[PDB]
């Protein structure tokens, strides 16, 4: 019983999705995402007080 | 004063013949306050809805 | 069961500029903290026999 | 064209945060906030007449950049109500509360004579509502108790 | 009706669940709530399956 309960339960996947994740709205250490500095996307990417 | 009658907040109960009405308590025997309210439509239909 | 929505108040309605505009107010918020309506909530809004 | 003055406050989240400065301090998406740590008039206007001037002098410690909720809403009014604000946070942060037959905190720094407004995490109730005025609520609390969950 | 009779000036306090909705806030004067309240649903004694 517990064999077949692992193994129905096993099912990790779960890739990142968008703007609005558990993973995608705290930070960890696991996670460290970056972006190139001082262009485009960061100087935008920092006005966002929300 | 102006009261609506709308259960549960507000009650209206036949009065008690003598002039006065029921003395009841609480589950706790607290003093259950009241008064005297006059109303219309107590029964019946006219004479100033009773 | 559910949650609620579409939120307002059961508020005690008085004549514009009524001369009583401010006490009730004054009274109905040192009561509404001295645990008052906890204590009548608890003896006619909710029972046990559930 | 618009009216001076300022504005005291607190730091509890989500209602006002607080942002560490800038390289030299213009907060994008801020507004520039400083912190007295002192309960004295004359400082503050001492530091203020420093700020807004041609020649400023403060430690950076004392320059914060305040933004959140609150100061949000308190940006549409001074829109609305065309007067700019300073702001700067409380000395101590400990609300309004009688001791010693004195006050402290926003209320003691305010009817010092000092300060001009109050926006914040701010409740209302009889001492504080007999001392000084209060406006309209903008919003409906209660209070919840909280445990910790997942036993499982 | 009930608030009609609030606009004749023969009895003012109305102490009874009056909602605070804007449209009637505009000829009298309320006070703050003494309760919340909105609508909500229920379905039955929750017990399903077997
Ligand atoms: N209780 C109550 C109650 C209170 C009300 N109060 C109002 O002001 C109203 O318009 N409708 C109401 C309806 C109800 N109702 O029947 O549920």
């Amino acid at each position: 019983a517990n064999l077949a309960a692992f193994l129905v339960v096993d099912r990790p996947e779960e890739r990142i999705t968008g703007i609005n994740d558990p993973r995608l709205r705290n930070p960890s250490d696991k996670f460290i995402y970056a972006t190139v500095k001082q262009s485009s996307v960061d100087i935008y990417f920092r006005r966002q007080v929300e | 004063i102006v009261t609506i009658h709308q259960e549960p907040f507000v009650y209206v109960k036949p009065t008690m013949s003598d002039g006065t009405c029921k003395e009841e308590f609480t589950v706790n025997g607290d003093p259950v306050k009241k008064v005297i309210c006059t109303g219309p439509n107590d029964t019946s239909p006219g004479s100033p809805r009773h | 069961t559910g949650e609620l929505f579409f939120r307002s108040g059961f508020g005690i309605g008085m004549r514009k500029d009524s001369p009583w505009k401010q006490n009730v107010s004054l009274s109905i918020l040192k009561s509404h903290e001295n645990g008052f309506m906890e204590d009548l909530d608890k003896t006619w809004v909710r029972y046990q026999e559930c | 064209s618009k009216l001076h003055l300022r504005v005291v406050t607190l730091i509890e989240h989500p209602f006002v945060f607080t942002r560490e400065v800038d390289d030299e301090g213009l907060c994008p998406a801020g507004q520039l906030c400083l912190d007295p740590m002192t309960n004295d008039s004359s400082t503050l206007d001492s530091l203020f007449s420093s700020l807004h001037s041609s020649n400023d002098t403060v430690p950076i410690k004392f320059k914060k950049c305040c933004y959140g909720y609150c100061i949000d809403l308190l940006e549409k009014i001074a829109e609305d109500m065309n007067f700019d604000f300073d702001l700067y946070i409380v000395g101590d942060g400990k609300y309004g509360a009688w001791k010693n037959g004195h006050w402290t905190g926003l209320v003691g720094d305010l009817l010092r004579g000092t300060a001009h407004m109050a926006v914040t995490s701010f409740s209302i109730n009889t001492a504080r509502s007999q001392v000084i005025d209060f406006t309209s609520p903008f919003f409906s609390t209660s209070l919840g108790i909280l445990v910790r969950t997942r036993d499982t | 009706g009930m608030m009609g009779e609030l606009l004749s000036g023969q009895a003012d306090m109305i102490v009874a669940p009056l909602t605070i909705n804007n449209e009637r806030a505009q000829y009298i004067e309320f006070s703050k709530p003494f309760k919340y309240q909105g609508l909500t649903i229920l379905v039955k004694k929750e017990i399903p399956r077997s």
